[PDB]
């Protein structure tokens, strides 16, 4: 599966949205058999880890998902076409670093959970 | 033991807003949802609106599904409704009641439990 | 709307019956129909809830019932402190919630 | 009437228990079932 | 993720239902190197597990999830102001203990299986 | 869980996916303490492989899923009652087996990245 895998990485966030199945392929699979089991564990941790959340938010079984929170002009001012047209992935990683653990929050401790009990109280009726 | 107040009523051209606001005290103000009804001065009561006891889903007739909004602060122990685009239609006696759903973790309760002693709010 | 009956009356310490008439989307589809008691110049007291149910306060006189798409209120040993407006209503689904109907105006 | 005590060397399982004497492992059982009105579509 | 976890063991199952969330972000991560990577391959597996059953029954990627399974009052007959405003979940998962090999049944062995095949059979029309 | 597992082998395609959940349930779970343990491992990449391709389809969560990918006749041209009365999975399986790395392709790589994109802008109006 180690084909395209990382080749959008130099294309901009709105072409390199295209391949997420092809890094997302590439992310799962005597002291010689003990280390390299440990990182086959640590990969499989890894991968659930992040499945984790993406289920947290209500975003299991997706690679786009979108949700209810508002963009924060705080966390970043630049428009859709200096994002989507004029910028690559690893740049708004670097830009976006210190809010990652604010937006995470605000998907997981604010929306969806809300979304689950409001959906709790819609099937009732 | 329990009582509500509506206030923010009177008198409004047609076309233009107004805010009506009941305060509730007697009971815990976060665990029931509540309700906006009102009686026509010559006719019976109708339904108008209604808002969860979390004040997240919100439900309307639809002669004001897009005129009216329900909304509540559970600091504050007050609910609101937001009226605008004013008709003549819309002059009546607005109570605000405890009750008309409930949580899927508590008993029902389709009805209205408790009632204020209402608004008037006159279109004219 | 539902369809109730204006101008009921009965008579002092005998029984009366208002019945309130829906349809089948609504008091013939959901056991929720709750009837109220509306003394002219005040609010609406909640007097049964759900079908029979009342709530605590409220004198054991009053009784609903239902069958079909009809239910009503049964006040036995009428007091001249009911002379009241008596409403129903009923949830009827999520598209809409409570359809009431129009008041009754008992007299004693 | 009377008791005597002696000091014991007990085992090595008695130095250590006299620290994790306050602690216990337990098991998390993070699936439940229980009533709600909450009805699937 | 070790803030606030089991704080609502204590709490009524309502109060708890809130928290599920943060129960659920701790579930998931030479003998000395075998031992314990025997431990984290368990706890994956465990993760699993849950995982796979919330899947057979249709609440993957959710944590409150509602069925069309009834409750039987032979199970259980409290109300629901006695379970959720007056229990806590240690309190009705040793009330429940007994019913959830059954419940579970019903929930994979008949509800889903019905509901996946209703829909195969919808979507042909 | 070893209760009727494969029992449905030699039954025919229909009556065999009603046993769906009967094989998924048997699936998932010093030297000797660690050639077993990477069997573990193993166990678990694989089940999680499955799971990621049913996922990059949009078939998370569930054991019988339809898509958008119509079926080629160059695949196979047997009919609904050669397939689903009168055949099984095994010989489904060899008479298919030249064509499942297409048809995943279809499913990835047509299907579903297709309809993310759509579900993304039907979402924005
Ligand atoms: C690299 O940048 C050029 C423009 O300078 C662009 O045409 C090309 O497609 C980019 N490469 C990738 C892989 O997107
Ligand atoms: C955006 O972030 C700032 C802090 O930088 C915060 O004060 C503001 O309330 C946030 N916006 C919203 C809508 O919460
Ligand atoms: C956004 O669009 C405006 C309008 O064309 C442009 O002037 C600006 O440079 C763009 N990016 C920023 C920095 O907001
Ligand atoms: C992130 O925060 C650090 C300080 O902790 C600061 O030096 C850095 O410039 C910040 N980066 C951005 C993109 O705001
Ligand atoms: C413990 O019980 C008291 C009432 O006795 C309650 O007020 C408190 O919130 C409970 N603790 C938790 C963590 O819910
Ligand atoms: C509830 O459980 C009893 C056995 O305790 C059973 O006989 C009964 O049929 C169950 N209820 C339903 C609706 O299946
Ligand atoms: C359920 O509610 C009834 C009515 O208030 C009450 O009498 C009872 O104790 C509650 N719990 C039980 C044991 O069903
Ligand atoms: C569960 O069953 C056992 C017998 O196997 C019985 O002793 C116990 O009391 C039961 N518990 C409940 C809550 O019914
Ligand atoms: C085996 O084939 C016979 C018909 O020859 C059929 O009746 C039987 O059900 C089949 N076995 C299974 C397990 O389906
Ligand atoms: C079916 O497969 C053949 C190759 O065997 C291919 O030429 C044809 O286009 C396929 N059908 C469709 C609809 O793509
Ligand atoms: C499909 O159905 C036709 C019509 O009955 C039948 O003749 C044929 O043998 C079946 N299978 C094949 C080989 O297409
Ligand atoms: C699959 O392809 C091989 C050649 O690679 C061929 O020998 C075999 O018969 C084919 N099987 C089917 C079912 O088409």
């Amino acid at each position: 599966v180690f084909l395209g895998f990382l080749g959008a990485a130099g294309s901009t966030m709105g072409a390199a949205s295209m391949t997420l199945t092809v890094q997302a392929r590439n992310l799962l699979s005597t002291v010689w058999g003990i280390k390299q089991l440990q990182a086959r564990v640590l990969a499989v941790e890894r991968y659930l880890r992040d499945q984790q959340l993406l289920g947290i938010w209500g975003c299991s079984g997706k690679l786009i998902c979108c949700t209810n929170v508002p963009w924060n002009s705080s966390w970043s001012n630049r428009n859709l076409s200096e994002i989507w047209d004029n910028m690559t992935w690893l740049q708004w990683d670097k830009e976006i670093s210190n809010y990652t653990q604010i937006i995470y929050g605000l998907l997981e401790e604010s929306q969806n959970q809300q979304e689950k009990n409001e959906q709790d109280l819609l099937a009732l009726d | 033991e329990v009582q509500l107040v509506e206030t923010g009523g009177g008198l409004v051209q047609p076309g233009g807003s107004l805010k009506l606001s009941c305060r509730a005290s007697g009971y815990t103000f976060s665990s029931f949802a509540m309700s906006w009804v009102r009686q026509a001065p010559g006719k019976g009561l109708e339904w108008v609106s209604l808002i969860n006891d979390r004040g997240g889903l919100t439900f309307y007739v639809d002669s004001v599904k897009g005129r009216f909004t329900i909304s509540r602060d559970n600091s504050k122990n007050t609910l609101s409704l937001q009226m605008h685009s004013l008709r003549d239609g819309d002059t009546a006696v607005y109570y605000c009641a405890t009750g008309g759903m409930s949580s899927a973790l508590q008993s029902s309760k389709y009805y209205f439990d408790f009632w204020g002693q209402g608004a008037l709010v006159t279109v004219s | 709307a539902l369809t109730q009956p204006p101008s009921v009356s009965g008579s002092p310490g005998q029984s009366v019956t208002i019945s309130c008439t829906g349809t089948s989307s609504d008091i013939g589809s959901y056991n929720y129909v709750s009837w109220y008691q509306q003394h002219p110049g005040k609010a609406p007291k909640l007097m049964i809830y759900d079908v029979t149910q009342r709530p605590s306060g409220v004198s054991d006189r009053f009784s609903g019932s239902k069958s079909g798409n009809t239910a009503s209120l049964t006040i036995s040993g009428l007091q001249a402190d009911d002379e009241a407006d008596y409403y129903c209503s009923a949830y009827a689904g999520r598209q809409t919630f409570y359809i009431f109907g129009g008041g009754t105006r008992l007299t004693v | 009437t009377t008791e005597t005590f002696r000091p014991s060397g007990g085992d090595m399982r008695d130095n250590w228990r006299s620290e994790l004497y306050k602690y216990k492992v337990v098991k998390i059982e993070p699936l439940g079932v229980a009533p709600t009105r909450c009805k699937r579509r």
